[PDB]
């Protein structure tokens, strides 16, 4: 079987860079070459314990372009009136008698990885898991870093935004440092900076990065400008009037950058990017949703088929 | 052309003239009024220029466009005469015109009219707002 | 291709008269020949920013009859905590990478219109924008018109309850003013008059109109007899227990009924109708909704699908 | 007073000058700009008028200045002396500009440009959203 | 003692001239001269079924004036044990054996006038009962009107903005039909005209009253303009842009106005008086709303002391 | 008259140190001495825009020790009529004309502010706005501080907790900077530092300050050690969880405290005062609370009475 054949997708810390290579290379097969029967009769259960309209819709499209049909629900509405007293545990030991592999978004981290004992034989895949995990998110980043710029290797990537808080961003870069040679980046305000454990990883490496306070300082050398959005909901309003313009990208703030470069972001985008940026060849955040359908149909066929796509 | 009595704003730095008309009213009148932007310019390298005939500026509202204009020269004319010159100064407080940044503060859709104490530092002004009491730079205030 | 391949359907004031011809006689041929794979793997947004389950369920049904798949939502939950921060046009951007056509009803009017600007190539289909239009349920009305009265011409029709701020009184009148010869009833208390510039649309075309207090002064020659909820929530409860009266039909009110008249209402019907009707051979409310299957199918089908249907 | 090329728009009505150069960016360029305000005319509340550097408007941009200044010309410049005379008609698209005042329109806080439909009334002039595809008076929607 | 004495005070209806006279006259006794301690030891219940943040505060502001004590509650969309199945005939009962008077005011039309018939010898004021009556509002209104035009007889009253729906106006206007000479103007679009059956009350009285499509038509005869907001939530949107210019009042409107003129409204007032009217001599809304005190003063103290040594 | 009579409360920043030494001396003097009839017939309205049953309970329970009349509102997530429709300015103008002073508690920074330009001759006094100020907070601390120390020179102050959000230790740092020889010890996670604007602030005024990584640091010396909640609101759950410790306090950390030192913390004080410190002489969080009763006690006298004989 492939190397993922009933594997559970949980951490981007455990999946090699030849996996990654494997999903991306599966998911460049299905978009030049669909295959709408590939999982014809599977059933696959879209769990979103926590709400995620944009997330669920790009899965349960990516399971229909598959042939499989889909049953699921979605929460965050449930919270604390009771919720559900009903442990995980039972919910996905009941749920895994029904379906052929489940998908599932939670609040609560590590929630994914319990689902994994409960599962028996039936793969789970996380689609969010509180700040942990995103694999799927970093799965479709990459598919668009290595579809745009041609390789994982070598590469200049910026990365501005909350840095200290995106589950995103921590995972891109893990998955980044999985490859060689690649540069980093970090433009953020001081209250939300890239974690110390990701510049220790990135030491061990011996992988540089450094700090910078706006864009335009390496605008000019960066392969990928990944913008995040700034949880404004931790900062005080008048913290994020000051520090506002330092994670703002408008259109001409690339009058110098490389004719490669591409603009990503996991959006929603409302502050961070200007609109005059979206006609610019640059912008590829829109892109980069659309590739989700195929970095998702990737991982639910290698995990779903035994035999490998062609 | 030139004026007889009046007020002559010069060495307006260009593209501006417009914005000052914008946020200090200065076309809500009948009084007769000239306008020059990125002109010709001697004395300069591109300035824009206004005129307006039978009005006066004190001394704060000259002020007010040392924000904007701080290398301005307003011209005070009778009887054809230019009877005084003055630059700009910083003023100590700036109202009206400028937006708080901070989404919070209570001045956003309340009747009342922005105002700003104006404090210089090496290299910026310090706007201190007068209903939220925080402190931005220039910069960001002017921003939006 | 046909007519409508690939277009939009915003608004019945985009659609010629041949246009509507061409959905009815569509639909007509999918209620006597279904053509359940006509849409195999094709992905379908059953985008509900409004929530509306009557509707939403005809239109899911519908997709499901002609074999398409279909992702979806139904908010009006979100609405002012936050709602969405993200633009409608970014919400689209977005989902029309994932799929064939989109669906949506949405509380502000406009909204399906500025969704064509974000789709691309991917048509949208006007579940129903705010009090602008509906045109899909004028084409269940239309389709419905013609099928029980052989023709969409010279007929008498009468529209009853509150013309004022009916959206889809306003559509079939529109709709029925592009056809030759119908003569209109209209039926409503002062405060819920149809509005001027409906009553001045068929003044330049010289279509005839009368106004009347009461459903018995016509009952006599009326071919249809559509009726309408009275948002009640508009008036006060003594103004509405008023004017209730000549906006209520009961079965004795039908005595002089012709043989082909119809009763039409495009549902919920609770105030307006006596259940007593329902067995007249006039009741036809519920064949109407009956009918929404099929003319929604028509739609899907004829912007789906590049040739036209046998 | 004169300029060598660019354009002339002349007979704006009092008050309605600065509104164009604000509505229509009129002043939003590098090339050079000489503007009069409340200038004397003909009439009592005489007339504005604007002349721009190096540029040049379409047909079209000219029918825009339609509803706020419908008794304007403007005129091309191509040496020192004119070239043709220059009458802006009811557009059939008014872009941009205008606000629809209706509060519940998508069109509020999204990435689009207003569009209205016009038409003629007694006593007014109907305005139709692309969007929303209501209808309302000038007068309503020039308050907004 | 005195004819309000133990009185219940319901509905403008019920109260004549001279009762209106005596309210009055009262309220200018105490406006000079305060009585502080006229109502020690009184109790008096505060309720709220619906909540009114200012009439409750002008309310129980009147009540310590005249130094009595008040308990009570606010009410949203709740209850304790056990209304929502107890009967407000129960409340009642309850609520009249601890206070020496009821203050109330409720969502269902005939709430305070059932309300008598259950507090036994306890006197119940109403503050307000659905769309029905609001006697303290027209007190205060009267009082207002009296104090700055010395008189309630041979006045120009104009009434502008939804009089269709405004249970203040109606009251308003019965009220002022109690004295002479008063001639009325109404300035409202159509679909919120002032009801025919307030019309058919004054053609009654041989009391002279024209509608006028705009402010400008009578600002140069009026005494008292007195707007009332826009119950825009019955209204679609674009039919409340449509006609919100003709009852928006600004300070350029008031150019010819008489000296003595003075333009009132019951408040909230968004979107119809300009804030620019505020400073001149003619806004009196403020003034109006201060003298709710006084009325609702001279209300209580009627109604709890025989006598009163003023 | 006293320098505060008929002055607003809005700001530490407007209050001089003689202002405060005026206000504290009042305290002490009605705390010896209670005039529970100094504010007899005056009313006061007790305005929380912004629920806070804490100071609520407390600033009402000081109008009442003074013999007020109070009347108000706590406000959750709504209103009646009309604010959030109604501006703040237009409630001002109302209840400025029922109260003999307004305390105001708001969400939006400013509030008290804009409040005094519309309330005419009313004083309002802040009960905090937003992030902005919140000076009787700040006039009870100093209460306490000059109470137990006999002093409020020549201390040494150690701030704890989340000194980056709290508008409690800003203002008491900004009051305490304006008299002479105070030292601070400033004990915080990197994340949550006393901000640079605050330190610039006693740089200017060669006000000696350094930051401790932990309480032991600076126990011997502390005079008054002030613990502030952690906002851990804006806080990952594992970020909270890893820096604790470190403004936890319990018994065993006052061992080598001098006799003098008290525990302040303007409450609630979950996970960071252990229950035991509660029984030690150096526990006054309560004591402090308690004295919230005589600092705004004096505050309304001094506003309310030209002199106050005591
Ligand atoms: N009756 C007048 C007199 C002067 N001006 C204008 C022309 C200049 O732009 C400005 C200053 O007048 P000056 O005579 O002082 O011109 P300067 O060349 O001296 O200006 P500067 O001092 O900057 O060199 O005012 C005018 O419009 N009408
Ligand atoms: N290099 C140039 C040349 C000409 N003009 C303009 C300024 C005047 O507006 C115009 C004058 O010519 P007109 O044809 O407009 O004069 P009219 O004939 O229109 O005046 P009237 O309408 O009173 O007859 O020339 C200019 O601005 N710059
Ligand atoms: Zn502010
Ligand atoms: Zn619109």
């Amino acid at each position: 079987a492939n190397p993922l054949y009933q594997k559970h997708i949980i951490s981007i810390n455990d999946l090699s860079r030849d996996d990654l290579n494997l999903v991306l290379a599966t998911a460049a097969k299905l978009k030049a070459n669909p295959q709408p029967e590939l999982l014809k009769h599977k059933v696959i259960a879209s769990c979103f314990f926590e709400a995620s309209t944009r997330t669920r819709l790009s899965f349960e499209t990516s399971m229909h372009r598959l042939g499989a049909s889909v049953v699921g629900f979605s929460d965050s509405a449930n919270t604390s009136l009771g919720k559900k007293g009903e442990t995980l545990a039972d919910t996905i030991s009941v749920i895994s008698t029904y379906v052929d592999a489940i998908v599932m978004r939670h609040p609560q981290e590590g929630a994914a990885r319990l689902a994994t004992e409960f599962s028996g034989n039936v793969p789970v895949l996380n689609a969010g898991d509180g700040s942990n995990q995103h694999p799927t998110q970093t799965l479709l980043d990459l598919f668009t870093i290595q579809e745009t710029q041609g390789r994982l290797d070598n590469l200049h990537v910026a990365m501005v935004g909350d840095l200290k808080y995106g589950r995103t961003v921590h995972s891109l870069t893990q998955a980044l440092a999985k490859f060689d040679g690649n540069r980093f980046y970090f433009i953020a305000p001081d209250a939300l900076a890239m974690p110390q454990y990701i510049l220790d990883m990135l030491d061990e490496k011996g992988i540089a990065w450094s700090l910078h306070s706006s864009i335009e300082e390496v605008m000019a050398e960066v392969d990928i400008l990944y913008m995040t959005r700034v949880q404004k909901e931790r900062l005080d309003p008048s913290e994020y009037a000051n520090v506002k313009a330092q994670f703002v990208l408008r259109a001409s703030d690339l009058h110098n950058a490389k004719a490669n470069m591409k603009v990503l972001h996991p959006l929603p985008r409302v502050d961070e990017i200007a609109t005059d940026v979206d006609k610019t060849p640059h912008a590829w955040y829109f892109q980069q949703a659309g590739n989700g359908i195929f970095a998702r149909q990737a991982l639910l066929a290698l995990v779903l088929n035994r035999d490998l796509v062609l | 052309e030139a004026i007889k009595r009046g007020t002559v704003i010069d060495h307006i730095p260009a593209q501006i003239g417009f914005k000052l008309l914008s946020l200090f009213k200065l076309t809500e009148t009948d009084q007769r009024i000239t306008i020059g932007l990125n002109l010709p310019s001697g004395e300069m390298g591109r300035k824009d220029l206004i005129k307006i005939e039978n009005t006066f500026l004190s001394e704060d509202q000259v002020d007010q466009l040392a924000l904007y204009a701080p290398q301005a020269t307003v011209n005070r004319i009778d009887n054809y005469e230019v009877v005084g010159k003055s630059r700009p100064s910083l003023p100590e407080r700036i109202d009206n015109v400028l937006v708080c940044p901070n989404s919070n503060c209570i001045s956003h859709a309340e009747p009342v009219s922005s105002s700003f104490a104006v404090r210089k530092r090496a290299n910026d002004i310090a706007l201190k707002c007068k209903y939220c009491e925080k402190e931005f730079s220039h910069n960001v205030v002017l921003a939006n």
